[PDB]
C-alpha cells in the first residue's frame, strides 16, 4: 500500500482553501509507536480585505494537532519558550540580510504582540484546544503536553528538546516563505520519492 | 488540449461545457464575451486598439513599478533628491498648504511601459485618484518629459490638521498606517 | 579490462546474478522477515512495563502495605509452524497439508516474562516465566 | 552573602578557560584509571602566523592527537560550579574552543565498528526454537 | 455593450445566465442552442 | 551509525549552533530529523558514498540526497523506498570491468555473485530522490564514448533497459514496436492466459 | 622576539573526584551579557509547577475525607489518573536572577541531547603550570527575559478577542 | 502520441 | 527597508513620529527605547519586483552533475573555460530564459549572465 513520505515538510498551494500556501509535515515517532500527526504551517490569502487585514496582508498560521483553532505561529515559538521577536525570527530566519523574508515574517509577528508571556502563550493554545479546559493551570499543562509530544514528535517527544522543536518548526515557516516569494518551487505529491 | 492556437483564447468545449450549459452554471470556467466593432474601429486596427484599452480593466497595480512610503517632515526639504526639481515649482505657488501638510509621503513610480501601453495619462491617473479619495489625497506628479514618472502622495492637510478643536486622541492608525492601508486600497481598486 | 561491444553478453551476465540472488518476490519475504526478527521483538520490548497494586486492602495502618507487581516481556521466541491434532500432540505442518485441510499456517510465539512482587516485606521476589 | 549567591570572582579575575570536544575511547582510556593522575601532555608548537596544538597520548594509558580550534566569537560561553556545600561559583570565561580528532583514518574505523557491535550487545532479536515448548 | 463603437446588435457572450438577465428568455432559447450546436459540430458531428 | 558517523565527521549539532551560522552551511537531515549542519558539504557527502559502497557503516539501502541550490543533505534510512540497482560510473569510465564479468560467468564454483558485485562498488542501489541527482546513461558503450559533447559527467549507468518493464509487460517480443495501449493490454490478457 | 617560535606544552591531570561538579553556562551573542554589572545573582530550580504540578492539589487534597471515604478517597484519585508527579528539584530547569528583581532574569534548560559519543572537558590555569580536565555535567543555556511590564492573561485574552487592532497598538500598551 | 492538436 | 530590533527587550521596532521635534523614531511598543531613524523610508514595496537572480545563484552549483556545462563561454574573472549554464530556475521569474552562467574551477564561484 502506497502512502506519503513521513518526517518530512511538504508545501503545496491549494486554490480552494483560504491559505494562499500550505505546508504540512506529517510525523512519525521513528515508527515505533503512536499514530502519525500531521502538523501544518499555512499562509492566509492577501485576498481578504480589511483596513487592519490588507495592511497586515498575509498572516502565517499554524494547525497544531488536537488544537481545534487555527494558532498564530509566533504563539507557538513562545509557547516553546522563545519569547524575544528577534530570537523566533533567528530560528524563522537563517540570514537576517534579506529583506522580504523579514517583511513576510512582520504581518505575523503583528497579530501576537499581545501575547508576551509563555505561560499566557500555552493557556491560549489550551484555551483554543479542541479538549476543554477547567483552569487556567490545567489549560497550561495540557497545553505544555501537546507541544512536548503531540506535535513534531520525530523531532523529540521528551528530553527537553523544545530547541530542536523550534528549529524544525522554523524550518517549516522558512520553506513556507521561500514558496511564497518564489525562491522554491511548490513539492509534487506524485513524486515517487515522497510515496513510501 | 486538444483545440487549435487559432483560437488564442482558453475555451470550455466538450463534456465540460455539455455539463456547464446542461445544469445552467451560475460561473462558467471559462466565461467569455465576443465583441463586434460597429464602424471605422473595426477598419482601423488603432481604434480596436482603442475600444480594447476602453474595455480592459486597468489598476494601479498594473501600472506601477514600485511604491515607496517615506517620512518627510517638510516639502520643501524634499528627501527624495529627485523630487526636488518638482516639489519646488509646486510650493513656488503652493496649493493646499494653507490647510496644512501631511508629514508622512507616499511615492509611486509608474512604468513607461505599462503607461504608453495602455495610454494612461499621469493628469489623468491623478484626476481618477483625486476623485476616488476626494481631497483626502493630494498627489502631486511628474511631468512626461521627466525620464521616472513619479506620484507623491500625502494625507489630506485638513485631515492632518484636524479641523477641530478636540481632536480626539483616537489617533486611528497615526498617518503611516493609514497612508499604507491606502497605498493597497489604490492598487487593488484603483479602476484607472 | 573494459568491456566494449560485449556489453550486451555482460549486462546480461550481471543481471542473471541479480535475479539468482535476489528473486522476484524478495521485498515481500525480507520485509516479513524484518517484522519477525526485529519488529515484534522490539515491540514487546518498547511496551512499558505492567505495574500492578492493591487498592488499599485490609484497610489496615497500609503503609504501602499493598504488594506491588512488576511484570515486564523479553526475550521473544517463535517455533517453526505446527499443527496440533483432536489428540493434542504437537506435529509440524507441512504447506500442502495447510492447503487441503484448510488450516492455517501459523507459528507459537513464546515471550520470557520476569514477575516481581514488592510485598514491603523488605525482600523482593523477581521470578521468571520462561517462553510463555 | 546567601545560598543562592553566585560567587562570581572568577569573572572579575577574567580566569579564561579552553574548551575541547574529546572521542569517546580517550574519555574512556582516561576513565579506566581516572586515579593515578596522569593521562597524557598536551603540546602546543607556534610559528610566525600560525599555531598548531596536539596532544600525546600517555605510553602507560595506550596500553598522537591533533586539535582544530574553533571561533568563538558568535556565543559566549562561561562554567560555572556547583559545590558540594551549596557554594555555587564561577571558574572563568571560556576563550577558547578546540576539537581532538582521531590520527588513524580506516583502522579507526575498524575501532568504531568493535564499538558499534558493543553498542548493539544489549539489542535484543527474535530467536528461532527449532522444538515447540512443552 | 454600452460602451461607443461597440455593436449592440451583434455582440454575445457565452454565459447563458447573462444572456438571460440582459437580453431575455425567448434570447436565451437562441443563445443555448447557439453553445449546444458549437459543442456538438466542434467535432464535426451532426444533430439534427 | 550514520548519526554516530556523522558526528565524528565534524557535523555541528543543532544545539551547539550559533543561530547565525546556519545561514552560510548545508543542513543535513537523517531521517527527516533535522541532526546538524556542515561546514563543508562535498568533502562530507563523498565520504558517505565511498561508505555505502564499501558497506562499512552506511548499508546499501541508506540514501544520501545532496541539494545543492537549497544548501540540504537528506540521508533515508527509512523503510518502503523504492530503489533500482544501477551500475557507477567514474570519470567517463563503467567501474564494471571485465574481471568482475569473468568471476560471474563463473558463478558456480566461485562463489561470486550479486553481492560481491555490490559489496566491490560496482553497482548502487538509487531510490527516485536520489536518481534526481544522478546522471544516467541509457547504454554504457553509446553514451560513455566521447562524441559531441552533451554530458561528460554521468555519474551511473543503466544496467539494461529493458528493466524498466514488469514481469507482464516482459513477455511481449518487440515491446517498442507496439502501440503503448495495447503493451497494457496485453499486460492484462497475459494474467489470464492458460498454462 | 621568543613570542614568534614560543612553544609551550603542560601535563595534563584529571582528578578522580571532585567535590564540585562542572557545568556549561551559555549566553547568546546577541544578548549581550556583561559581569561588570553583576553586583549580586541569585540561581536556583524553578518552582514552575506551583502553576501546573503542585500546590495545585493543596485545596482538594485537604479538604478532610476520613474513614472508608479517605480510603475511597485517595484510591479513586490514584486509579483516576497516573498519580500526579511531585516536585523532582534534580530534573528540573534553573533560574537565575541576576542583581535580585531590578536586574535581568535568565533561564536556563538542560541539553536535551546527550553525549553518549562525545564528552566536554574545561582547561584551566593552574600555579603548577599544569592543565587540569573536568567533565562536562550539564550543558545550559541562559535566555533572559525582560524587565518590563508583562500583559495580563485576562486582559491579553481580551485584547486577542479584538484581533482587528485599528488603533495603534502603542497607546494600548501604555494603557496597561 | 502525435502531437499538441491531435491526440496523445 | 531593514528591520532593527532594540537592544533593551530585543523586538522589533515600530516606526513612530516625535510631533515636537517632527523627527522619526524607531520605537518598540514593548519598551520606551526610541531610535533616529537614518534611513527615512519606512514600507518599500517593488511591484516590478526586478531583482537579479545573480545575487542568489550560489557558487556551489557548480559541482552538479545534472547541470550543462559550456566551455564556449569564458569565466571573465579568471579566464576558466568551463562554465556550467543553467536557466532561472525561479518561481515568479515572469518570463524569462536567461542563462545564468556559473564559472566552474575551485574557489573562483563567478556568477555572470549574457
Ligand atoms: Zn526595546
Ligand atoms: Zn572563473
Amino acid at each position: 500500500q502506497e502512502k506519503m513520505a513521513t518526517n518530512t515538510v511538504y508545501v503545496f498551494a491549494k486554490k480552494d482553501s483560504k491559505y494562499a500556501y500550505t505546508g504540512e509535515c506529517r510525523s512519525c515517532l521513528e515508527n515505533s509507536s503512536r499514530p502519525t500527526s500531521t502538523i501544518w504551517v499555512s499562509m492566509l490569502a492577501r485576498g481578504g480585505q480589511g483596513a487592519k487585514k490588507s495592511a497586515i496582508g498575509q498572516r502565517i498560521v499554524a494547525t497544531l494537532p488536537y488544537i481545534k483553532q487555527e494558532v498564530p505561529i509566533i504563539i507557538v515559538f513562545r509557547a516553546l519558550g522563545f519569547v524575544s521577536d528577534r530570537d523566533i525570527l533567528e530560528h524563522i530566519i537563517y540570514d537576517f540580510e534579506d529583506p522580504e523574508m523579514m517583511e513576510m515574517v512582520k504581518p505575523s509577528l503583528d497579530e501576537a504582540f499581545v501575547i508576551q508571556e509563555q505561560n499566557v502563550a500555552l493557556n491560549f493554545i489550551g484555551s483554543r484546544g479542541a479538549k476543554p479546559g477547567v483552569t487556567k493551570e490545567k489549560r497550561i499543562k495540557y497545553a505544555k503536553e501537546v507541544l512536548q509530544k503531540e506535535m513534531l514528535p520525530h523531532v523529540g517527544v521528551s528530553d527537553f528538546c523544545e530547541t530542536k522543536k523550534a528549529y524544525f518548526l522554523g524550518y517549516m515557516v522558512h520553506r513556507l516563505l521561500l514558496a511564497a516569494l518564489g525562491r522554491r518551487e511548490l513539492d509534487d505529491r506524485d513524486h515517487y520519492g515522497n510515496k513510501r | 488540449f486538444h483545440y487549435a492556437g487559432v483560437s488564442a483564447k482558453n475555451v470550455t468545449l466538450g463534456v465540460p461545457r455539455l455539463k456547464e450549459l446542461i445544469n445552467i452554471s451560475k460561473k462558467p470556467k471559462t466565461p467569455s464575451l465576443t465583441v463586434f466593432l460597429l464602424g471605422q474601429s473595426a477598419r482601423d486596427a488603432e481604434r480596436a486598439k482603442d475600444i480594447l484599452c476602453r474595455l480592459e480593466h486597468t489598476t494601479l497595480r498594473k501600472v506601477t513599478a514600485n511604491t515607496a512610503i517615506y517620512y518627510d517632515p517638510n516639502p520643501q526639504s524634499t528627501v527624495v533628491a529627485e523630487d526636488q526639481e518638482w516639489v519646488n515649482v509646486y510650493y513656488e505657488m503652493p496649493d493646499f498648504d494653507v490647510a496644512r501638510i501631511s508629514p508622512w509621503l507616499l511615492r509611486v513610480e509608474l512604468d513607461r511601459k505599462h503607461m504608453t501601453d495602455r495610454k494612461l495619462t499621469m493628469e489623468q491617473i491623478a484626476e481618477k485618484i483625486n476623485a476616488g479619495f476626494g481631497d483626502d489625497l493630494n498627489c502631486i506628479f511628474n511631468d512626461d518629459n521627466a525620464e521616472k514618472l513619479v506620484l507623491r502622495i500625502r494625507i489630506m492637510n485638513s485631515d492632518e490638521n484636524k479641523m477641530q478643536e478636540e481632536e480626539e486622541v483616537v489617533d486611528k492608525m497615526d498617518d503611516d498606517v493609514f497612508l499604507r492601508c491606502i497605498e493597497s486600497n489604490m492598487l487593488t481598486d484603483m479602476t484607472l | 579490462e573494459i568491456t566494449p561491444d560485449l556489453w550486451q553478453e555482460a549486462c546480461w551476465i550481471v543481471i542473471s546474478s541479480y535475479f539468482d540472488e535476489k528473486g522476484l518476490v524478495r521485498q515481500q519475504l525480507d520485509s516479513f522477515d524484518e517484522f519477525i526478527q526485529m519488529s515484534v521483538q522490539r515491540i514487546v520490548e518498547d511496551a512499558p512495563p505492567i505495574d500492578l497494586q492493591a487498592e488499599a486492602q485490609h484497610a489496615s495502618g497500609e503503609v504501602e502495605e499493598p504488594p506491588r507487581y512488576l511484570l515486564k516481556f523479553e526475550q521473544i521466541y517463535l517455533s517453526k509452524p505446527t499443527h496440533w491434532e483432536r489428540d493434542g500432540a504437537p506435529s509440524p505442518m507441512m504447506p500442502n497439508e495447510a492447503r487441503l485441510r484448510n488450516l492455517t499456517y501459523s507459528a507459537p510465539l513464546y515471550v520470557d516474562i520476569t514477575k516481581t512482587v514488592i510485598k514491603e516485606g523488605e525482600e523482593q521476589l523477581q521470578t521468571q516465566h520462561q517462553k510463555t | 552573602a546567601e545560598r543562592g549567591e553566585l560567587d562570581l570572582t572568577g569573572a572579575k579575575q577574567n580566569t579564561g578557560v579552553w574548551l575541547v570536544k574529546v572521542p569517546k575511547y580517550l574519555s574512556q582510556q582516561w576513565a579506566k584509571a581516572s586515579g593515578r593522575g596522569e593521562v597524557g601532555k598536551l603540546r602546543i608548537a607556534k610559528t610566525q602566523g600560525r599555531t598548531e596544538v596536539s596532544f600525546t597520548l600517555n605510553e602507560d594509558l595506550a596500553n598522537e592527537h591533533p586539535f582544530v580550534l574553533q571561533s568563538v566569537g558568535g556565543q559566549t560561553l562561561t562554567v560555572f560550579t556547583e559545590s558540594s556545600s551549596d557554594k555555587l561559583s564561577l571558574e572563568g570565561i571560556v576563550v577558547q574552543r578546540a576539537e581532538c580528532r582521531p590520527a588513524a583514518s580506516e583502522n579507526y574505523m575498524r575501532l568504531k565498528r568493535l564499538q558499534i557491535e558493543e553498542s548493539s550487545k544489549p539489542v535484543r532479536l527474535s530467536q528461532q526454537l527449532d522444538k515447540v515448548v512443552t | 455593450l454600452s460602451e461607443k463603437d461597440v455593436d449592440p446588435v451583434r455582440t454575445t457572450s457565452n454565459d447563458i445566465v447573462e444572456i438571460f438577465t440582459v437580453l431575455g428568455i425567448e434570447a436565451v432559447r437562441k443563445a443555448l442552442e447557439r453553445e449546444l450546436y458549437h459543442v456538438i459540430s466542434f467535432d464535426g458531428s451532426y444533430v439534427n | 551509525p550514520i548519526l554516530e558517523f556523522l558526528e565524528e565527521w565534524s557535523m555541528e549539532n543543532l544545539e551547539e549552533i550559533s543561530p547565525a551560522a546556519i545561514a552560510d552551511a548545508t543542513k543535513i537531515f537523517v531521517n527527516g530529523c533535522w541532526v546538524g549542519i556542515h561546514k563543508d558539504p562535498e568533502q562530507l557527502m563523498n565520504t558517505l558514498r565511498k561508505l555505502r559502497r564499501q558497506m562499512d557503516i552506511i548499508v546499501s539501502e541508506v540514501s544520501m540526497i545532496r541539494d545543492i541550490r537549497e544548501r540540504e543533505i537528506r540521508i533515508y534510512t527509512d523503510a518502503g523506498r523504492i530503489c533500482r540497482p544501477l551500475l557507477i560510473v567514474e570519470k567517463q569510465k563503467l567501474l564494471l570491468k571485465k574481471r568482475h564479468i569473468d568471476q560471474l560467468k563463473e558463478r558456480e564454483y566461485n562463489n561470486y555473485s550479486w553481492q560481491d558485485l555490490v559489496a566491490s562498488g560496482v553497482v548502487e542501489y538509487i531510490d527516485t530522490l536520489e536518481e534526481e541527482t544522478v546522471m544516467l546513461a541509457m547504454t554504457p558503450d553509446d553514451l560513455q564514448e566521447k562524441e559531441v559533447a552533451y554530458c561528460s559527467t554521468y555519474t551511473h549507468c543503466e544496467i539494461h533497459p529493458s528493466m524498466i518493464l514488469g514481469v507482464c509487460a516482459s513477455i511481449i517480443p518487440f515491446p517498442d514496436h507496439n502501440q503503448s495501449p495495447r503493451n497494457t493490454y496485453q499486460s492484462a490478457m497475459g494474467k489470464q492466459a492458460m498454462g | 622576539g621568543p613570542s614568534s617560535q614560543n612553544v609551550t606544552e603542560y601535563v595534563v591531570r584529571v582528578p578522580k573526584n571532585t567535590t564540585k561538579k562542572y557545568n556549561i553556562m551559555a549566553f547568546n551573542a546577541a544578548d549581550k551579557v556583561n559581569f561588570a554589572t553583576w553586583n549580586q545573582a541569585r540561581l536556583e530550580r524553578d518552582l514552575s509547577n506551583k502553576k501546573i504540578y503542585q500546590e495545585e492539589e493543596m485545596p482538594e487534597s485537604g479538604a478532610g475525607s476520613e474513614f472508608n471515604r479517605k480510603l475511597r478517597e485517595e484510591a479513586r484519585r490514584k486509579k483516576y489518573g497516573i498519580v500526579l508527579k511531585e516536585f523532582r528539584p534534580e530534573d528540573q530547569p534553573w533560574l537565575l536572577r541576576v542583581n535580585g528583581k531590578s536586574g535581568r532574569k535568565f533561564k536556563g534548560i538542560k541539553k536535551g541531547g546527550v553525549t553518549e559519543n562525545t564528552s566536554y572537558y574545561i582547561f584551566t590555569q593552574c600555579p603548577d603550570g599544569a592543565f587540569e580536565a573536568f567533565p562536562v555535567h550539564n550543558w545550559y543555556n541562559f535566555t533572559p527575559l525582560a524587565r518590563h511590564r508583562t500583559l495580563t492573561a485576562e486582559e491579553a485574552e481580551e485584547e486577542w478577542e479584538r484581533r482587528n487592532k485599528v488603533l495603534n497598538h502603542f497607546s494600548i500598551m501604555q494603557q496597561r | 502520441i502525435w502531437g499538441i492538436g491531435c491526440n496523445p | 527597508v531593514g528591520i532593527r530590533f532594540c537592544q533593551e527587550c530585543n523586538n522589533m521596532l515600530y516606526p513612530k513620529e516625535d510631533k515636537e521635534n517632527r523627527i522619526l523614531l524607531y520605537a518598540c511598543r514593548n519598551c520606551d527605547y526610541q531610535q533616529e531613524a537614518d534611513n527615512s523610508c519606512i514600507y518599500v514595496n517593488k511591484i516590478t519586483h526586478e531583482v537579479d537572480e545573480l545575487t542568489q545563484i550560489i557558487a556551489d552549483v557548480s559541482q552538479d552533475p545534472t547541470l550543462p556545462r559550456t566551455e564556449d563561454h569564458p569565466c571573465q574573472k579568471c579566464g576558466h573555460k568551463e562554465a556550467v549554464f543553467f536557466q532561472s530556475h525561479s518561481a515568479r521569474a515572469e518570463d524569462a530564459m536567461r542563462l545564468y552562467y556559473v564559472c566552474t574551477a575551485p574557489h573562483c564561484g563567478h556568477r555572470w549572465t549574457e
